[PDB]
Order: C-alpha cells, then structure tokens, then sequence
C-alpha cells in the first residue's frame, strides 16, 4: 500500500513530519489530521481527527494533535493534510504514521 | 344584429342566485376596489375576465353558451368575493392553465386597486386529472424504512463557494452524524465554484459512505434546478445513474410546466422529488395583495411533489402558526373541512391523490424541536442548516444533537408527556446523555424569533 | 477551532466602501425592515441570503473565500439598498438562478416586512450567456415584409367558449379586414369546448385564406402554453408543420425553464415567439413588495422572447406613462441610461442582444390610438381584441377601423402634426373615407379609464 | 358541383328555402347568410352575408336579407345556415341559389 | 379501485372471473353507472360529431357510407373502382368490411395507395368531401399504427378498426394515433 | 449500526419499550415484532415473529411475545412494528433487542 | 391587393408622398425607390430603382426618381423606402403608385 505523496521516500521522521507542517503554515494554509483502517484507492473520505485546525499557529500544536490521534488510533493510517480556503483545495497531504500491519 | 357596446361587467358575471355545482372550481378572492368602484362590479371584473369575458359587448359571445361557460361571482361577504368557473373551462391536468385564467390578468386592472387570492375550492373530478406525488408519504417511507418519527434534513452551507469535494466532505459529515438527509441551497445549481457533474459525483460517494457506515438509508436532494426543462432532465438523468433516491426542483423558479417534467421523469426513473418554494414569498407575503401560499401548496401536490417547504412558524422566515396547520392538512390529509381562522375558504377533498412531506426549515435549532413536533407530528421533515454546521464541534456533532433532540421528544410523547410544557426537561434530561446536544443547547438558548 | 454562535449580517454583508465592479449584478431594493431592524442590518440580510449567508456561524466558511463570492450591500439611500452581486455567483444562460438567487428567499424573512426589487444591473458579461429573442425587431419585420407603422393585432373574444371552427371564422375576419395577426387567450390551450389540434388546424386555414385575399403576410399566435415542457414543444411542433409564422407561451405561469426550452424549439424551427406575461401582476403591481415589471422585462429579454406585452397606460390595465416609456427602450434600445424619472435606477448595456417589440392590449379603442403611437412610436403591436369584435359590424369592420386608425396617426405624425394635439381631430379626419372607423368612434367615444 | 345538404333535390323554391328558414327558427338556432364563388371542398369559410341573424324573428326578414345578398352577389353561390349555440355547431346548411 | 383511464381495469374488476363462478349460473351486466370523477381521467372522441361536422363541412342531415362489396375477394384496384364508383354517387363515405384486414387477394398497402385514389377523384368530381373507412384492424398493435401511419401520409381524414376484436389496449393507442395525426 | 427510531436514545428498557407498545395500542395500531440477523439498509423484509398482533389487546400480551422472540433468536436483533391498516403503512418501528 | 404601410388610406398624393420623403431625409434615413410588377406575399425583393439614394439631400432629388422610374415602369408598382444602416433595417415601406 502506497500513500500518495511521500510515500516512495523512507517512512519520516517526526522532525521530518514538523518541517512539513511548518512549510504549511508558514505558507498560511489551514492543517489538518485525518485517519482511516481503510486507505485503499476507492477511498476518498478518511476519517477527520476534530476538524482542520483553523486556529493553529505553531507547528508543535499540530505535533500534539497528530500524537494523540496515533494513541487514540494505533491500528489506523494517519495523513497530515494542507488545505487553502482562497484555491479551495488541498495542497498537501502525506501519510504522517503507519500503522504495525502495515 | 346583436346589442354592441359597454355594459357593467355585474349584468353577466355577478350571479348571487348561482349555486356552486361539485364540479365548479371555486376561488375566494380578498378585493380592495378602486374607490368609487362597487365590490359587485369589481367582483364581476375579476369573474369576467378570468373565464370569458372583455370590456365591452362581441358579436361573436351569441356564437357560444356563455350561460354554461361563464364563471360567476356567487357571493360577496365582507371584502371576499366568491367566485365559481365551471369544471369545462379547464384543461386536465394542468396548473399552468389553471393560473393562466384565475391568476393570469385580474390582479392587474385598474378597477381593482388590489387583489388576494386566498383559497381556491379543486373539484374531485378534475383533480383525478392529476398524478399527485411521484411517491408520496408512505411510499416514501417505505423506501426510507424510516417510521415512527420526524425525519431530519439540513442545507450544506455556505450557501454557495465550497468547492465539490468538500461540499461533499460536510454531506458526509452530516450524514454520518445521524441526518437522514441534506440537500442543496435553492440558488446551487450550477457555477464556476462548484459546477453540478462534480457536486453530484462526489455527494453521492459521501452518501453511499455514510449509509455504509451508520446502517441508515441516507439520501441528499440533489438539485436539478436549471434554465431549461432539458437541462433538468439532464441532471435528473445523472442523479439516477449515481444511485440518488432524490433529486431537488425549485419548483416555481423553474415553473409549473418544467415542474410536471420532471415530476414524470422522477416517477418514470425511481426518484423522490423534494420542491423548494423558493419565489413563493414575492407572490405570498402581503394580506392585501398576491397568492397565498395555501393556493400553491394546493397545486404542488396536484401535480406531484413528494415534499414541500411549509414554514417553521418559530423561525428566521415568516409563518403564522394556523395558517401553517392549516397548509400540513393540505398537504397530508385525504379531505380537510373549512376553516377561515386558517384561511380555508373552502372544503377541500383529495380525491385519493398520495400525501406530501410538509418540511420545516430555516433559522430552526434544537431549542425549537418541542414546539416543531407539536406543530407538525411525525409526517415532516425538520431541516437544520445553520444548526448542524453551526454547532462548535462541526457538522457531525450537530447533525447527532439534532437526531437525539427529535428522538428524545418523540419517545416522551409517545409515553404521554405534554412536550410543550415539559419541553425544556425534555430537552435536558436528553442531554445528561448526549454532550453534542447539550453544546447546542448552550449555544443557541438565547437565539429566539418572534412568534 | 471557530468562533461560533449568531453574528450581524452586517457584519460581512454590508459595505459602504465596496465599488462595483462592471461585472457586478446590481440590485436595487426597496426594503420595508421590521419595526426596530436598520437599513443596515435588513440590507445585509437580503444580501447575505441570497448569496451565501446563513442565521449563525458555521464551521465550513473557514473552507471557502467569502470575500470573493459574498454579494453585499455597498450603498443604501432612504429605503433603497443597492446590492453588488458577483459575477461568479451565477448559473451562465440561467434565469431560473437569478431568480434562485435573488427572489429566492429574501422577501419572506421576519427581519424584512416588505421588499420589492426596482431594478438589476445586469452586466454585458452575463448578458452573452443568454441567447435573447429567437428573431428580434429588425429580423420579425423582414419575416413580415412590414415597415413604418405599429403593427395590429387582436385578441379572440370570447376568452373561451366558441368551437375551433366558430373561433377560426373571428379570426379570418379580423385578419381579412386589416390585422396583421391574432391571438388565443393567454388560458385557452386545451379545453373540452375548444381542443388546441382542432383549434391549430381551422385557425391556420383562416390565416392563409386572409393572406391570399389581403396580399399581406399574416400570423396568429397559437397558444402552445401546457401543463409540461413536452406537451407545449409538441403543440409548437404541429404549428411549424402548419407553416404557421408564430406560437405564442404564458412565460411566467409556464415558467422560465419551460420558456427557455421553448425560445431554443422557436429559434431551431424557424418560428417567431409572443410571450404573453399573465401572472406578473400578482407581484408586479403593488409599490411596496415584489419585482418590478422592468426587471421582467429584462429576464424576457435575456431568455428571448420576440415580443411581451408591456401594458397600455391608457386602457383597462393599470401601467404608468413614464415607467411604461423607460420599458419600451429596455426592450428595443442598445443601451438605455439611468433616469430617475422613469424609474431606471442603473444604466443598461444590452451586449448586443436582439430586441423585443412591446405590446399595449386591453381595453384599448381607436380613441386611444394617438396616445398609443405617442408612447410606442412605430415599434410595437397594437391589441384590439373587445375592440375589434365589439365593433357595431363585427370582427372585419372592427379591423378596418383599427387599421386604418393607426395608419392615419402616424402618417400625421410623420407629416410633423403633434398627434397628441391632433389626435382627435386626425381620427375625424380619417373617419370621413372609413365608415368603419366613424362607427367605432361613435360606439366608444364615452368609454374612458383612468 | 355539389352543394351537400338537398344538394341531390330539385332546387329549393322561395317556399321550400322558407319552410327550411322557419325550421331553423322554430328549433331557437341562429339563422344567416354566406356567399361565395368558389364554392368547393377546398373552402371551409365562405363570406359573411352580414352576421349570423341573432335577432331576427320571422323567416321573412331572413328570406328579404337572401334577396339583398343575391342582388349584391349574383354570380355567387348562396347558402342558408342554421347555428346552434348550445352545441357550438352548425345544424343546418344548404345551397339557396346558384349562379 | 380503478386505474384511471383504462377501460381494460374496468373489464377485469367488473367482468373478469365472475361470470364464470358455480354460485352463480347466469351472469348478465345490464348497465353501469361510470362516475364524472373517473370520467374526466378518460379523453374520449378523438374528434366527436361537431368537430367532425366541421372537418366534412356537413350540416343539416344523416350521413352516406356503405361497406364495400363482396367483403373480400376484389382486387386492390377494381375494390377502388367500387369506391369512386359510390362515392360519386353522392355517398359521403365507403368502408373497408371489418374483417377485410390485409390478405393474399388484397394487400393493405395497395388497397390504401388505390381507394385513396379514388377518393380524392369523387371528390375533385362532386365537390363535395368525400373518405373511405380504411380498416387498420391488424394482429399487432404496431402493425395498426403501422397501417394508420401509411392513411395519414396518403392524407385520409379516416381510418377505421375492429375496437372488440383488436381489444381495447390496442384501441386506445390507435385513438391516440389517430388524435395525434389527424385523423 | 444504528436501527433508525430511538437509535440515538440510550438502548429502551422493558418498561421504555412497553410503553411505546401501549401507544400503539392506544392509537388503535397493530403491534408486531420482527427479528433479523442482517439488519443492514439492503434488508427491507426482517423475518416475521408469528403474523401481526391483530388480536392483541393488552401490551403486556406483545412483551411475552417479545420475550419469545428473544429466547428463540438471541442471536437476532428484535424490533417493535405498530402498522395502521388505514394510512396501509408502519407508523412506528424500533429495536427492543440487540445481540 | 393591399400594399402595407398606408395602404388603408387614400392613395398618396405626391405632396403626401413627399412629406414621407421629408421625414425619412429628417431622421437621416436612406430613402429608395422599388418597383414590381408582382407584389403580393411571396416577393421579399422587389427590384431596385438605382441603388438606395445614399447622397441624397433634399425630398425634391427623390421626387424626380419617383417621376422617372413611374415613366419607365407604368405597369408596375412602386414603392418609397428608407433604410437604418443603424439597426440595419428598413424604417419605412410604402406604395407611391399602382398601375
Ligand atoms: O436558504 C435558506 O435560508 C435555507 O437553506 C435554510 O438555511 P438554514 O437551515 O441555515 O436556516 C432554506 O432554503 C430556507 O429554510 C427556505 O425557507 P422556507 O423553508 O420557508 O421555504
Ligand atoms: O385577456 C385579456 O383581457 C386580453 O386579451 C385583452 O383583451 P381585450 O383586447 O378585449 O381588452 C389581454 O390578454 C390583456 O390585454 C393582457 O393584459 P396585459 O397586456 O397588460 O398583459
Ligand atoms: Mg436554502
Ligand atoms: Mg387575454
Ligand atoms: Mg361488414
């Protein structure tokens, strides 16, 4: 199973993973974490960990969330996404944990 | 050879003799005359010039059996003019006929400073004319398997400018918190920031997700709205292919006649048919002047809507408590008795056609749902747009308290508890299990609308 | 993660320093609020919903750039709010989405107690996703063969009642005696005294027998408003086998969608397109609530209709000179400027679409002949339906009255006579070689409407 | 040609065009006069002789009106018809003169 | 419990398997009283006696036809001689026999082309409008618009057809046809 | 999985689920009980525990017949039907029983 | 035969049928004369008198076409016209003599 962008590159780090959410922010784009048991390409709508988070302004804030989504969720995929509201799409998303099975 | 020349329009079309035959279509129109205008000449106007007559004498009225054919005034009472248009000056099954005579020129003359429609009397005979609802309340259901209760629906919102996919995305959320439905605004049709083909695509995938997910047959009211009747046929078509159970008209913006369209195109290809009013009020609003929405209610289940929007009463839109009890009877019952304190002028038998859905949508919240199931019993939809999105948590959180707030308040009526004076308990003990519902209710307790 | 709760409409749909854009829709809307609600706050409700807004705040605005796609209120004088519209708000070639948009909700909320819509800018950029009328002014007249004079037309009386053979005999009458068409009722389509098939056919054998006996072309417009879209497209589709020159829609109690299909059956098939506007006095009428007839008239224009009637000041349907005058130019001219005293509150460019001939009908008489040439000029039809068949000799005399009336009025006109003036004197004039036209006159000399 | 009702009958005499003018009026229909000098299955419309007499009340008035028609028209063919209102149709129609 | 505008619900409610129950050993139905409300789901005529008045410009009399003669067995074209032959005469109308169908002796087809013929040649010849009852009756619904098609082309004002024998769901699409065509 | 009403309101007690019997009764419906176990939205014909209760007459008759039910189908989700022969629809269905 | 515009009144004299002219020339129309010996509603074009009289200046210029296009073609009808290269439409149509 392969997890779109980043996927063909060694699983990250979680220094890896803050960088990625820093190039988010700074680029004023709204984070987000979604989670699925089921990540296969007929797949479009992944779980939402709460809702994308619009109040977000550090990287370590987002760290949090992704953490406590893994310990609430350790048998699932965990994507960290980018979306801007002004194109009205997604600009980033990338598979942040995997689970053991994987 | 025949007496030309300008008579009184009250010497033919003002008949107080006249006895209404069961096949007359009777109308009760509210009459401001032109000062100095006599009610029974301002009455006969509107008879004669809605059914066969002009302004002045023709030749050619001896070529016919005007004494047959004519609509009278029968009655003034009041400022109410009663009027009967015998059953042949109509064409079978068609509204748009019936609005070109009774509605076509009468509110316009000068003799007739204003002019309302409040109630018109539909024969049996030539209601049987018409198909009715595609599906109807219990048809409905039974496609639902859904009974027993209110059924939910809520207005993805904004309005307009989310992008496809994630319009989708707050379907999903909202389904999957326990709506059974949701449905496009009135005015999404089709637009640079969200064009129909890719709304309907990805709205169904969030459909079928959450029907998957939740064991509960979902469904989204697609809108089919259009500029042409083609081109709503067109996006009916592709709602069917996707597996939609509904498609959404505007139905007095796209009109009577592309309505019936897509009334039989829904029927023919297995789809329920949603119709919002949007344009009613330009025509409804004011008591002095225009149609009151009871004589559009009337004709929207002749020509066959599975539901139609009816008012709140207890929200952002305008809606007298009566008058609304008074359309719900319309709408769902096989006949209703008169009942001016509500505006029915007339008795009104269904001629067995199918029931619609009365829904009730716009500035509602769960503060509100006591007072709705009162209203409206179990035969209706409650729409919560603003609140299900608008709850702090997001869609899915809002759709749950909606559906815990109607369940709870259902199951205390059943057990005999009077929901309006213990509304708020209700409410309250409903929310000791259910945070979701008690967030919405701190939120929104102190948002309240005129009664 | 959002602030939510209930927020002012005013507070993103209100904003007196937004200029227009040239691709804006403007409207202009005359508010009545509820008691104690401001211009402000009711402005911005229109405005908020009828574009994007709801009642409280909701988490998915955060998703999309309200900015953008927001109409809002830029200006409010008195009780008038102008609202801007972005362009991208709109379904391209869509009436029924100005209408959803604009009409939708906005005139039944609690906030606003009455609304009525005056005007609509409506911008060229819009305006080229519209088709307009399937023959306009200039192409109909070539169709015709007829130049420099209004044109006379007449409805069929009785409304209903007369068999399609007895209603064909009035219509060979008027159409033999100088008419240059006819008309059904706008509520005869299909009834058990009078079916549309039988009425198309005898109808038509009328129409060619006067064209033949005349030596000038004629038409009746055939009433193909049903209850369906594929019921009014097959009763168009026998009056173009006829060869019939016209059919004719109840635009507004068919609708706008089955008026669009039917203006695209008319282009393709070669026949020109009478709209008849029964219904639009139900929310046209009263000045405190519903939508003007001018901007009617525009959406008429948009979808395409080659002519509406536009009222006639003067006879038994109530409509105001001036506006009246600001509506003929919305209908024919390429460009009409704002005008307070008509009414017009924005300048209109109409983007090269073709123009609608207006028609004044109802109640009108040879007396009111030079008035209505006075308000028209040459571009428009002339409806004498009671004013036709009522004449002491019936349908063919009627005609010729009609006929030679109009005639008369604008030879005088174009001789430089000031027919209003004149009026009476130029109808006397002409009475003296046209008993005809001295019998109407006679008949309905004491015949006035306010 | 010929001229459908009594059409295949000797031509009807003022007495026999009377009689059938009385029979019109005793049944309550509307008596009139058309005229034309194309009378074949192409024309459904043939000229108005005046309007149908709505107000006549003896068959004499209607027989002096077929007198006027055919000194106006004496190269056309006549008919006498009969209309009623209540059936919106003609009931009775027949050649009254020929040219 | 009727299906709006279908005589053939009628039929099998009313007299579908009554009439054939041991409790009951005769079974005559005289008369029924049809309801005005189920009436008006039903259009009736297609063209009815005014309009048809109309359409022959024929007023004032009973009409002329008569079945042409022997029922089968002419030739296409001298059953067509029979017809001009009656029609100018002074018959408003001649008709196929109802069981003159298509046959070996004497196709549809060229019966059609020949009476049509005919028809419009007594009439040219008398003046007086003139038709021919041309028996669509066919095995088939299709068949018989199929037939009915051909008369509206050849410009027939009629066709004619066997209502019991080809049974009343086929008779309601040959009404139909007919309305729409003209016929 | 959800079961459609009172599917959001924690699992009905036996005296919860009896008096939603006693309104359908009340009502003058006909209370039923029918068990599956495929509960999902594909299945609109859950198996039928005896017929309709036409001749019952007290709730307490319908929660033996519940109690029945269970015994025999623990394995089964179990629902209340109320069905009004007038309106020829359910008025009232919701599960009593879970596995 | 009726001939459109004005064909319901007396025949044009020439003063009328001058002041026409004027009040073409007035508006800044082009004013044209056409002339046919078959008028009736199948003829879209009847044949020109010159070219439409783009330089024309004064009501008189145009009279004298008139005089000489009625000297050559007394069996004809004959037509005024004035054209709107502005909405590319002809504003004015009118018979000036019949044969
Ligand atoms: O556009 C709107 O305002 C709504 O989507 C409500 O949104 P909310 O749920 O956020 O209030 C509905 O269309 C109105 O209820 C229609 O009015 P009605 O039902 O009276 O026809
Ligand atoms: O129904 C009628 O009254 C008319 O046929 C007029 O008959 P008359 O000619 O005998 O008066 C026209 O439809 C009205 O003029 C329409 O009103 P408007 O043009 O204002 O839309
Ligand atoms: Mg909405
Ligand atoms: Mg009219
Ligand atoms: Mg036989």
């Amino acid at each position: 199973m392969h997890t779109e962008t980043f996927s063909y590159l060694p699983p990250l780090t979680d220094e890896e993973i803050k960088k990625q959410v820093e190039y988010i922010l700074k680029n004023g784009w709204i984070p987000g974490i979604e989670y699925t048991d089921e990540p296969g390409p007929h797949n479009s709508y992944w779980s939402f960990w709460k809702l994308p988070f619009f109040n977000a302004e550090t990287a370590e804030e987002v760290m949090e969330e992704l953490e406590a989504c893994r310990e609430a969720n350790p048998d699932c995929y965990i994507k960290i996404t980018g979306y801007d509201n002004i194109r009205q799409g997604q600009v980033l998303s990338f598979v942040a944990y995997r689970p053991h099975h994987h | 050879q025949y007496e030309a020349g300008v008579r009184p329009y009250r010497e033919t079309y003002y008949d107080p003799d006249y006895e209404p035959k069961d096949t007359d279509l009777l109308c009760a129109f509210r009459i401001t005359p032109k000062p100095g205008v006599p009610m029974e000449e301002a009455a006969a106007a509107v008879a004669a010039e809605s059914s066969t007559g002009t302004w002045t004498e023709v030749w050619s009225n001896l070529l016919t059996d005007l004494e047959r054919y004519k609509a009278r005034c029968y009655r003034i009472e009041g400022d109410v003019a009663y009027i009967a248009y015998p059953l042949d000056l109509f064409e079978e099954g068609s509204i748009v006929n019936i609005m070109s005579s009774i509605v076509g020129n009468v509110f316009g003359f000068k003799a007739v400073q204003a002019l309302r429609l409040e109630d018109m009397r539909i024969p049996v005979a030539y209601l049987k004319t018409f198909p009715g609802p595609p599906t109807g309340i219990q048809v409905e259901r039974d496609r639902l398997n859904k009974y027993g209760r209110p059924l939910l629906g809520g207005t993805i919102k904004p309005k307009l400018g989310l992008s496809a996919k994630e319009y989708a995305r707050v379907v999903y959320e909202c389904l999957r918190g326990g709506l059974d439905t949701t449905k496009d605004d009135e005015n999404l049709n089709s637009q640079p920031f969200n064009r129909w083909r890719d709304r309907f695509l990805y709205v169904m995938e969030a459909v079928r997700k959450a029907e998957a997910e939740t064991g509960e047959r979902k469904g989204h009211w697609l809108n089919v709205t259009a500029g042409s009747t083609e081109e709503m046929l067109k996006r009916a078509e592709f709602a069917a292919e996707l597996g939609s159970r509904y498609i959404m008209v505007d139905f007095l913006t796209a009109g009577f006649a592309a309505f019936a369209s897509v009334r039989r195109w829904a029927r023919e290809n297995g789809l329920m048919l949603h119709c919002h009013r949007a344009m009613h009020a330009v025509f409804d609003r004011q008591p002095n002047h225009g149609i009151h929405f009871r004589v559009l209610a009337k004709w929207l289940r002749m020509v066959g809507g599975d539901h139609v929007h009816t008012g709140t009463v207890v929200g952002k839109l305008e809606g007298d408590r009566a008058e609304t009890l008074g359309i719900a009877d319309l709408l769902r019952e096989d006949y209703v008795p008169a009942d001016p304190g509500r505006g029915l002028f007339f008795d009104q038998d269904w001629a067995g056609l199918k029931p619609v859905f009365p829904v009730a949508s716009g500035g509602i919240h769960v503060w509100h749902v006591p007072d709705l199931v009162s209203i409206f019993g179990d035969d209706a939809f409650f729409l919560f747009g603003g609140g299900t999105h608008g709850h702090p948590r997001g869609s899915r959180a809002g759709a749950t308290a909606n559906r815990v707030a109607v369940e709870a308040v259902v199951q205390a009526r059943n057990e005999g508890r009077d929901i309006l004076a213990e509304g708020r308990e209700i409410l309250e003990e409903a929310a000791r299990s259910c945070p979701e519902l008690r967030e919405a209710m701190e939120l929104w307790g102190d948002v309240k609308f005129e009664v």
